[PDB]
């Protein structure tokens, strides 16, 4: 772990 | 382009962009959700200037964006999100820019945006989008 | 809530 | 088309799909992980034969997938799912199908798919995916 909180990610979107 | 990263929050206020007809998308920045209060978020603009400022100002906490879509294509050598349009279940804000060349589309059945990251460069070259519940 | 856990769901594609 | 929706599980093991080179997608079936043991997901069938097994066995744990994407057109009047394309950390599996009509796609930077919900008639109609850290 670290203590940094995590979230979802979707993407990219743009031709990467 | 310049990379950009908001990180997460807790929902979106407002979203404030710039488009040009000719072109593309130029500017981008979110006023966030703080747990209730607002966050401005930084303002993440085009090495150019010209573009023509939008201001989405969503009715929140009731009004939240259901689908991101957009177009990306070809702008004077640079592949970029020449449009974007943002559909909240209330209504559809856009399109802005020009809607020509390849598609693309998040619908979200449940969850919240409450981020974005992406790279700015004369235009928005891409992003992402963070989600939550 | 109820006791029924929640999920984010990205979606859908294809027919509207 | 008959709707089904698999639910949210803690991981993908297995993807058996069919697809037929001239038409769109067909059958679709998921080897879930649910706590470390394989959850075996209902095969979704279509309505009519004639398609092309595939078997995408993923090397789970290690093996995941990181972006979907496909095309989404015309079949017969309808609007099906013409093709899918799984990419993994680890390699491509795909296109299968008819990589012709509008594109779509699910890149995924953090997070995973837990599910799969959505329709099939004679072909896969549309599908969501439930998505989890
Ligand atoms: C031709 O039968 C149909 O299959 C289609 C394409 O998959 C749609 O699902 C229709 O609802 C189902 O009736």
């Amino acid at each position: 772990q670290s203590g940094i909180s995590q979230t979802v990610i979707v993407g990219p979107w743009g031709a990467k | 382009g310049k990379a950009f990263d908001d990180g997460a929050f807790t929902g979106i206020r407002e979203i404030n962009l710039s488009y040009n007809k000719e072109t593309a998308i130029g500017d981008f920045q979110v006023v966030y959700d703080l747990n209730g209060s607002p966050y401005v978020g930084q303002n993440h603009k085009s090495f150019i200037t010209g573009f023509t400022p939008v201001k989405i100002s969503l009715d929140f906490p009731s009004e939240y964006i259901m689908e991101v879509s957009g177009y990306t294509g070809n702008v004077s050598g640079y592949v970029v999100v020449r449009s974007l349009t943002f559909k909240t279940n209330k209504k559809t804000y856009g399109p802005y820019g020009v809607t020509s060349g390849t598609p693309f589309n998040l619908p979200i059945e449940n969850g919240l945006i409450v981020g974005f990251k992406g790279s700015i460069g004369y235009w928005l070259d891409y992003f992402s989008m963070y989600l939550s519940l």
